[PDB]
């Protein structure tokens, strides 16, 4: 219900920092 | 095919999430660009096909 | 210059720091949560619960009207809620 | 070789530990119904 | 309401409008990663 | 060369005691028209039917006012937002009765003050300066647009613009609180931080530079003589000021970069007053302050008053009294 | 390290997008990616509104700003503005949202992976800010795109189902426009109307014929101007007048958007034709006029003679004259007598409100509309308590006209500051003193003393 | 080297947070004023003193929480915890208003300690104490508004309560009862505060836009060295600009910065004096000549008479709830109201 | 002494206040003080 909304926005929200985290592990072109 | 419609839609949603993360990471890592540019080419076409599929199936459930 | 303490950027990036405060911060938060959920905060401070502002059929406020009988007045208001 | 306990340490903790306690109290309040 | 076919997606639709502000916040996460060079 | 080039060089001359400039060409006649009309009206204008109910309000010194109560009265509510130049009146007497001077004054003043801002940019360009002093002036300018132009537009009548007087300003502020609860509006709260903060930082910066003036004089002379106009060296020790102020708070709460410090001095009040000007300009469209009236109720449903409800009781008193003969219908919708 | 740091690019991180000024490819990706954000919001927000939409409530009780834009174009709505089919709202939403993905793809590609500068890759797409010819050519292209877009609205109105017409007989309805106004005396007469009360400049446009006809004129004007700028280069007087730089062009557009935002602010506040009150709620003038009508009706039902009722001031309690003599509603709403609306115009004779029509012709649908509009005046609090500032909590309402007007005033004002900021800097940078005064040639030191 | 000198060494050690002898007064009192406010706005009611909710626990938000003044029946009691009203009972102390005097009195002594800190630090570092001197205006304001004003009235009840919306109530009370906008001491205070904001913005903008080019970057902040001897902006060009824009300009850098101290400091001091007047109800409420004319001439109306009608509405509509100890019962028929509203 | 990167502690700390403040705004509409 509302947990449904919260798990959505939690996963959408972590998606952003993850791209930075991955490009920083791979020593990408930050 | 009600369940089949929501399967294509979830497929489309999952594919979007995967490529939302994959495309920027692939683009900025030049080490494995050749390995990856094929996958973004595949996922891109896989993605367009899912929109069309969901697009036509909508008219059999709506 | 520096007055001799450890830099803050140093402490908060350190593993030892987060080891200690992965417990203390959530514990303090839980203690405060409990402070209200056990109802204790009402009784410490004398704050009315939602059901003890008024008696059932009264519409007047229990205002203290005497300086030296004040504590006495409040206790008499409180026992009329029973 | 830095000290772990300083005047600064007492200063930051006199504020910080009551703050987190209070945030937890206020968080719990958002679930009180009348 | 969404058309009943898409109803299981109501909670996802409910949160999509806030995604544009996440891009702004993401820029700051990124600049911290590069140390605001 | 030709006369037009001669005229252009005089207009844009940096050797004129007061810079004229192309913005100055519009500014001078419009500020002159507004100033002369305002002075004559404040002293001698007969009473004005501000509210369109044939109830003239006396605003001028000759009609029984003093400096504190006198005003140029806003134009009649019967006019609304219609343009009312002198030549639309059947007579000067009609124009005076209906509040003509207020329109003449505010339109010339807003125009002249807009060109004042442009003139600030213009001279800064002729002198080789950086250009953004005029951006700082846009905060007070925007504020003046809000109370003289925007709010009448949103509310539909210049009769609800701010009057041009000391007591008239107060009347405007009180009625505004009644109808918009501006005290409970965060843009106004930001405007108060802007001006309180600005006055604080004004004192801080004044006292810190003054506290660290370098000894250049004896005690029987003003220390001001220790600075000579145009000297290359600074007259104060910013390292000493930082050493004092960093210890007063903590080292990093204090500036050591003069440019960063002065940019902060510009930014804080300017941004603050932008928000308060934006506050009046959006309350012009009736997006009002927070309403917590009867927000707390008890387990039975009794209303438990907060300080917001006490504010509402005062607001209610302003509402029922303001413009006591002007309403025939129960809601005051503009 | 192609820019991307302060030492190479000269700009600090908080002015980092200024590092893109001479990097056409990365700059292109920024613009295209941003356009993705705009289209994304249009899609997600429409679907959000649709998810929350309840067809039995008025749109303006539901916090909707985008569905009313779709309804105005004639989709999903029948007579009276009643919602008859939500599916077009869904389509609009989905097609925008899907579109933003391909826009987002193209922006991220161009900003991260593609050529940082386009000038080596293609002499067509690359550009130099100082090429006055190339600059007017790109301007010319976008002019043509804009004129086409204006003609899409014409296409909708004349061939693809029409527009919603609040003025249509019988209470409003979707209507095909078959005779747009082309008479330039009307079309350009709007541009010469004064912006003051009773005139209202272009905000006074009150019929769909003028709207459609104005967009034919603007469509052709933009296509012709686009061809003109493609084929020409700026003349000498224009060259000597302007600053020719990337930041100066930015500043001109910031000034243009500011002006436009102020106009939109007044459009949504005053105009009830292209912002139908069935969708957006009544205007301020309208709700205030509707209160006067409500109590006229109520009291007249009780037996009052409303034409001869002297109010406390001596002015009519219900009816009075405007300063040019028209019969109008009395009380404080006297300021709003310029209001025109489909529910009130039946009572209008050649001298203003007609006492015979007031005595005999008021229909229940007008009494209903006036009550609905008076109780939905655009007044309310920031936390969406509807009503005057002293109202108690209960009604959860803020008019979309208030939300739209306030937001766009704020945006228009800040873009005026942006204009001033970038215009000043563009002038200072082109002259070479944007980074400060040269200690060794301080201009004032070579000037005579003022006194 | 006695124990006093050894204590003096440790108090004046250069550490991250300087302490000093003044720290012994400042830190206990400032922390307790602060902590007392946070405690009261989170957990403590105003039900028995004011008939109001006032804490997060009761459902108030940041704008409507307060530590409210004690009941009017307390007079000017110190309301000591061990005193005769609470008699050491902490719960009753909270319910009777004890946190208000607790915050107000520890806050007064905290302000004393902060000014002593400014003196102490200035003396150790070797700078003139003009910043301590500037801080007398906030002290003047605090003492006049929170102490002197209620001491002249019936009780602490009428001082400001410590809250956002409570202070707004204070503002409106002062308009309706004192006609405080009409007071020339407040008018000078207004001029000093807005003039200080004006000086703050105009000086910062002038410096930022007469900077010398001391570097090649487009961010101009890096081209400043705090140990450099040279001015970072041009006084000569700043002066010419304002001379030709505004007619006059500063020419003396020292007078300029002294003026920035003087203007807001003097403004707050003047407003303090007007509030001391209001302690005794010595208001600038009326203009007698206006009242004589208005009483005889029903056609005479000015913005002054209009504002009094507003004050009369504020007073009668807000008093029964604002001063509940008075038991004002105003029937509807006596409430002043214009037509329709 | 630097084993956890500063941008990571920043993001996590920032997200945590976002949640606490969000919760406070939720409570404006529910329970005590919602006017309901
Ligand atoms: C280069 C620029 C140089 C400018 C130089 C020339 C300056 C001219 C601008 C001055 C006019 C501004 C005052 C506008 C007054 C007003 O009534 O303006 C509103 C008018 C709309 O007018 C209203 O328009 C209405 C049209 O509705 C009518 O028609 C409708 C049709 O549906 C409905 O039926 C409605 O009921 C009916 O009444 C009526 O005519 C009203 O009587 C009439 O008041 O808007 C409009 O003309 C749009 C104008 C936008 C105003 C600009 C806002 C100013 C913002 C400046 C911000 C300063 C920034 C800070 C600086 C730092
Ligand atoms: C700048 C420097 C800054 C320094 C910071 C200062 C930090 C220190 C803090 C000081 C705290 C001061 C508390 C003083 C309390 C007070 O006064 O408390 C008030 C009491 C007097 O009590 C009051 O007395 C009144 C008069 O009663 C009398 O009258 C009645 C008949 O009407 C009855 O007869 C009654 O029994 C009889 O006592 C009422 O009863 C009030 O309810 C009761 O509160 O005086 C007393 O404690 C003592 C009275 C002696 C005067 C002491 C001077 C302090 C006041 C200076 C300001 C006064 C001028 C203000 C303008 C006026
Ligand atoms: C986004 C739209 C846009 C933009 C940015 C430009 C920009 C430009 N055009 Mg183009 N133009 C456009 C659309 C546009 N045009 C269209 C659609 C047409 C078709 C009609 C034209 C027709 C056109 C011609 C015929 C010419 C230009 C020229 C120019 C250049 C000088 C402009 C100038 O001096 O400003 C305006 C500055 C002025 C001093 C004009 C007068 C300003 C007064 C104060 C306004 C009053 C008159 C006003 C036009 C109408 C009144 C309306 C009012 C009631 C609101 C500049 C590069 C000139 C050029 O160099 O050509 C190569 C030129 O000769 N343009
Ligand atoms: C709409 C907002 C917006 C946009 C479009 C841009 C765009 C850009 N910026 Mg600016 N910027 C912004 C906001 C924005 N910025 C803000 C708010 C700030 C202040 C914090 C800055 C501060 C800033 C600095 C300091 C710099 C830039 C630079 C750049 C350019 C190169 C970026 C780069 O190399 O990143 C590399 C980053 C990464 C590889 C990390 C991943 C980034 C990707 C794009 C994340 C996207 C995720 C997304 C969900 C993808 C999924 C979609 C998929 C399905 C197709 C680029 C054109 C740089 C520049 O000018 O270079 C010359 C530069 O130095 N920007
Ligand atoms: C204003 C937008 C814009 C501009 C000017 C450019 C410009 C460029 N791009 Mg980019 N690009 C964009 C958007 C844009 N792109 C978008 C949205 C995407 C994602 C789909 C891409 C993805 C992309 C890739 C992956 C590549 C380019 C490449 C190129 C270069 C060659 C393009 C070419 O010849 O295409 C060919 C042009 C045509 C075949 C003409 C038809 C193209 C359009 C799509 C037809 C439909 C037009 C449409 C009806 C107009 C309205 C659209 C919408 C508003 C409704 C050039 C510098 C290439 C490059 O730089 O190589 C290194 C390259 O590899 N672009
Ligand atoms: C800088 C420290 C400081 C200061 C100035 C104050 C000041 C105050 N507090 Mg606060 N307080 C403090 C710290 C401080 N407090 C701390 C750390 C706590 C936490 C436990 C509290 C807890 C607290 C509470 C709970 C209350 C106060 C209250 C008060 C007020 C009344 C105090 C009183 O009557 O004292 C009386 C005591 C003295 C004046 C001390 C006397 C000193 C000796 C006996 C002198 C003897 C002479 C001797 C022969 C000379 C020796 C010379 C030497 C060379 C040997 C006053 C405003 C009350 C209040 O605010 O009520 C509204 C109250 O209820 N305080
Ligand atoms: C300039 C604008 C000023 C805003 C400052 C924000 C800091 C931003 C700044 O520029 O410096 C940030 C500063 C840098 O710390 P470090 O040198 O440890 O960090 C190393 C960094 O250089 C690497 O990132 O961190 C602090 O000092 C945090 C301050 C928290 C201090 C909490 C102390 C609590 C004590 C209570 C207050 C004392 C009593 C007060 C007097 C009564
Ligand atoms: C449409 C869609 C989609 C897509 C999505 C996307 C597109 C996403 C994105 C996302 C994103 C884009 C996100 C982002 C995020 C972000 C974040 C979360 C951030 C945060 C921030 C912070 C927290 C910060 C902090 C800080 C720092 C770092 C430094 C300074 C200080 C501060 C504190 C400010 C999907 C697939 C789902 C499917 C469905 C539909
Ligand atoms: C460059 C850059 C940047 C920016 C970026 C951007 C701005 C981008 C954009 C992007 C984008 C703009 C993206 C897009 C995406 C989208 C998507 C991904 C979509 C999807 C969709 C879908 C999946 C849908 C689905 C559905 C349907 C179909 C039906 C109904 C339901 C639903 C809704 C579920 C930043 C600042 C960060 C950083 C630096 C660099
Ligand atoms: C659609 C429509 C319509 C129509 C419209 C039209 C037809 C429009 C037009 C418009 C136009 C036709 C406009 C124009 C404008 C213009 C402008 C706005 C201008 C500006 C200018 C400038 C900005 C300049 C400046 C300057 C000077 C003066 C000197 C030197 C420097 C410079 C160059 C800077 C109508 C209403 C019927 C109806 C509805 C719809
Ligand atoms: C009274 C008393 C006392 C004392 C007490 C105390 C000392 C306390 C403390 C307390 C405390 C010390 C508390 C604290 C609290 C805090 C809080 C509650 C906070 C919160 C905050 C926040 C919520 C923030 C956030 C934010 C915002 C809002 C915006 C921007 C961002 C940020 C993040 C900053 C004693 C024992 C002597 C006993 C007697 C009585
Ligand atoms: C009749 C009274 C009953 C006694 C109940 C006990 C109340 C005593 C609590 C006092 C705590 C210490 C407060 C004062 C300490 C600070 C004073 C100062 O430092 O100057
Ligand atoms: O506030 Mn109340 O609301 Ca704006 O109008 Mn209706 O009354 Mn009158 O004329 Mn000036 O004032
Ligand atoms: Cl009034
Ligand atoms: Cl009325
Ligand atoms: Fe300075």
């Amino acid at each position: 219900e509302v947990i449904a909304q919260l798990t959505m926005i939690a996963m959408i929200g972590i998606a952003g920092p993850m791209i930075i985290f991955l490009l920083a592990v791979r020593r990408g072109n930050l | 095919m009600t369940i089949l419609f929501q399967l294509a839609l979830a497929a489309l949603v999952i594919l979007s999430f995967v490529m939302v993360i994959g495309v920027p990471v692939a683009y900025a890592s030049p080490q494995d660009w050749d390995r990856s540019k094929q996958l973004i080419f595949l996922g891109s076409g896989l993605w367009i096909a899912l929109v069309l599929v969901v697009g036509v199936l909508n008219f059999f459930v709506v | 210059g520096t007055t001799g303490e450890r830099p803050f950027s140093d402490i908060i990036t350190s593993v030892r720091y987060w080891v200690i405060h992965s417990i203390t911060i959530p514990a303090l938060f839980i203690a405060g949560w409990l402070f209200v959920s056990t109802g204790l905060a009402y009784d410490v401070f004398g704050t009315p619960r939602p059901d003890s502002y008024y008696a059932q059929e009264q519409r007047s406020i229990p205002l203290v009207t005497d300086r030296f009988e004040a504590k006495q007045q409040v206790e008499t208001f409180l026992e009329q809620l029973k | 070789s830095y000290p772990i306990f300083t005047v600064r340490w007492v200063a930051v903790h006199t504020l910080a530990v009551p703050t987190i306690f209070f945030l937890g109290a206020i968080a719990a309040m958002q679930f009180i119904q009348r | 309401k969404l058309p009943e076919a898409y109803a299981i997606f109501d909670p996802l639709v409910d949160v999509l409008p806030v995604i544009p502000v996440l891009f702004l916040a993401l820029a700051f996460v990124w600049q911290a990663a590069v140390g605001f060079r | 060369a030709n006369l037009w080039e001669r005229f252009c060089n005089w207009v844009t001359s940096t050797d004129n005691r007061l810079y004229v400039g192309w913005f100055g060409v519009i500014m001078i006649p419009t500020l002159l028209a507004a100033t002369i009309c305002f002075v004559i009206a404040f002293i001698a204008a007969p009473p004005v039917d501000i509210d369109g109910i044939r109830e003239p309000v006396s605003g001028s010194l000759l009609y029984g006012n003093n400096i504190i109560t006198g005003a140029v009265v806003p134009s009649s509510n019967a006019i609304g937002l219609h343009f009312y130049p002198i030549w639309e009146a059947a007579s000067l007497d009609e124009w005076l009765y209906n509040g003509g001077p207020y329109q003449l004054i505010i339109f010339h003043f807003l125009l002249g003050a807009s060109c004042y801002m442009g003139r600030q940019w213009e001279l800064s360009y002729r002198l080789g300066m950086r250009p953004w002093i005029c951006v700082a002036y846009s905060a007070p300018l925007a504020s003046a647009f809000a109370v003289f132009l925007i709010y009448p537009i949103g509310q539909g009548s210049f009769s609800d613009g701010m009057p041009l007087g000391i007591s008239g300003t107060f009347n405007f502020m009180i009625v505004f609180q009644a109808e918009h609860n501006i005290l409970m509006h965060p843009f106004h709260q930001l405007g108060v931080a802007g001006v309180f903060g600005g006055a604080l930082f004004c004192a801080m910066h004044g006292s810190l530079v003054t506290s660290s003036l370098i000894r250049e004089t004896t005690e029987t002379e003003s220390a001001n003589y220790g600075y000579k106009f145009g000297q290359e060296e600074e007259t104060y020790n910013i390292v000493a000021a930082h050493g004092y102020f960093g210890r007063l708070i903590f080292q990093y709460a204090s500036f050591n970069n003069s440019r960063s410090l002065h940019f902060f001095l510009a930014a804080w009040p300017v941004v603050g007053v932008w928000f308060t000007a934006l506050g009046i300009s959006t309350m012009a469209f009736n997006l009002n302050g927070f309403n917590f009236n009867h927000s707390v109720i008890d387990a039975k449903g009794n209303v438990i008053n907060t300080w917001a409800d006490i504010i509402n009781r005062a607001n209610l008193g302003m509402e029922v009294m303001h413009e006591r003969n002007a309403h025939n219908f129960p809601l005051d919708l503009a | 390290a192609t820019n991307r740091d302060q030492e190479s690019s000269g700009f600090a991180w908080w002015a980092g997008n200024a590092r893109l000024i001479n990097l056409s490819g990365k700059l292109l990706g920024a613009h295209v990616a941003h356009a993705g954000l705009i289209v994304f919001w249009a899609g997600a927000m429409t679907l959000f509104e649709l998810a929350h939409f309840i067809p039995e409530k008025p749109m303006y009780e539901q916090g909707l700003i985008l569905i009313p834009h779709i309804a105005t174009l004639g989709w999903g709505v029948g007579p009276g503005g009643e919602v008859v089919d939500t599916f077009p709202f869904f389509v609009v939403g989905v097609v925008h949202l899907i579109s933003s993905a391909v826009l987002g793809f193209g922006g991220v590609y161009h900003a991260i992976r593609g050529p940082e500068t386009l000038e080596e890759y293609s002499s067509f797409f690359g550009y130099d800010w100082k090429d006055k010819n190339k600059m007017t050519t790109i301007l010319g292209f976008h002019l043509i795109v804009l004129g086409i877009g204006a003609l899409l609205l014409v296409a909708k109105a004349m061939f693809f189902g029409g527009l919603y017409d609040t003025w249509a007989p019988g209470g409003g309805d979707v209507r095909v426009i078959t005779n747009p106004t082309l008479d330039p005396r009307v079309i350009f007469g709007y541009l010469l109307k004064s912006p003051f009360g009773g005139e209202g400049w272009i905000v006074s446009v009150n019929n769909l014929e003028d709207v459609v006809g104005g967009h034919i004129w603007i469509g052709l004007i933009c296509i012709a101007g686009g061809i003109w700028h493609i084929l020409t280069t700026p003349f000498g007087w224009a060259r000597r007048a302007f600053i020719w730089s990337g930041e100066a062009y930015l500043s001109y557009s910031l000034g243009a958007l500011s002006m436009m935002g102020f106009i939109a602010t007044c459009f949504v506040w005053f105009n009830n034709t292209v912002y139908p009150s069935e969708f957006y709620g009544p205007t301020g003038p309208e709700a205030s006029q509707a209160q006067a009508m409500t109590f006229l009706i109520r009291d007249q039902k009780l037996g009052a003679n409303v034409g001869s009722a002297q109010g406390p001031t001596g002015l009519g309690k219900y009816l009075m004259r405007s300063p040019t003599g028209e019969i109008i509603f009395g009380g404080e709403t006297m300021r709003f007598w310029d209001f025109r609306g489909p529910w009130l115009e039946p009572l209008r004779g050649p001298n203003g409100l007609d006492l015979n029509k007031i005595k005999n012709d008021i229909q229940p649908w007008q009494e209903r509309r006036a009550a609905e509009y008076m109780t939905h005046a655009p007044l309310g609090s920031l936390n969406s308590v509807g009503g005057v500032a002293t109202e108690i909590n209960s009604v959860n309402f803020v008019s979309p006209r208030s939300w739209l007007a306030t937001s766009h005033f704020v945006l228009a004002f800040f873009f005026l500051v942006g204009h001033l900021w970038h215009a000043g800097r563009a002038r200072a940078a082109a002259a070479g003193f944007e980074k400060g005064i040269d200690r060794e040639s301080e201009p004032v030191l070579s000037m005579p003393s003022l006194d | 080297r006695g124990w006093f000198d050894i204590l003096d060494d440790w108090l004046k050690r250069d550490r991250f947070v300087f302490v000093g002898w003044s720290g012994i007064l400042l830190f206990p009192c400032a922390y307790l004023a602060l902590g007392g406010w946070l405690t009261g706005t989170t957990f403590v009611t105003s039900w028995y003193t004011h008939g109001l909710a006032s804490s997060y626990l009761e459902g108030c938000n940041f704008l409507t929480v307060a530590v409210s003044t004690p009941a009017n029946s307390m007079g000017h009691s110190l309301l000591l915890l061990w005193g005769p009203e609470a008699q050491g009972d902490f719960t009753r102390w909270c319910q009777l208003g004890g946190l208000w005097t607790f915050i107000a009195l520890h806050g007064a002594f905290g302000l004393i300690g902060f000014m002593l800190r400014q003196f102490e630090i200035a003396r150790l570092v070797g700078v003139r104490p003009y910043n301590a001197i500037a801080f007398s205006a906030p002290i003047a304001v605090f003492v006049s508004v929170f102490l002197i004003y209620p001491l002249g009235q019936s009780s602490w009840f009428f001082a400001p309560s410590f809250g956002v919306a409570a202070i707004f109530r204070f503002l409106l009370f002062f308009q309706g009862f004192h006609n405080w906008t009409l007071n020339p001491f407040h008018m000078m205070g207004v001029a000093g505060v807005l003039g200080g904001a004006l000086l703050c913005a105009i000086h910062g903008a002038t410096v930022e836009n007469t900077l010398f080019q001391d570097g090649e970057g487009a961010s101009t902040f890096r081209a400043f060295n705090p140990t450099q001897a040279e001015e970072t902006y041009s006084m000569v060009t700043a002066n010419r600009f304002w001379s030709q824009i505004f007619g006059i300009a500063f020419s003396n850098k020292r007078w300029l910065h002294f003026f920035m101290l003087f203007v807001p400091v003097t403004g707050l001091w003047m407003s303090a004096i007007g509030v001391v007047g209001l302690a005794l109800n010595l208001r600038s409420y009326d203009f007698i000549s206006q009242e004589i004319r208005a009483a005889e001439d029903p056609e005479f109306e000015t913005f002054y008479t209009k504002n009094l009608l507003l004050n009369e509405g504020i007073r009668a509509w807000m008093a029964p709830q604002d001063q509940p100890h008075e038991n004002f019962v105003f029937p509807e028929e006596v409430l002043p109201r214009g037509n329709a509203l | 002494g630097g084993r956890i990167p500063l941008w990571i502690v920043a993001t996590v700390a920032g997200m945590g206040v976002i949640v606490i403040v969000g919760l406070f705004f939720y409570g404006a509409y529910a329970g005590l003080g919602s006017s309901l």
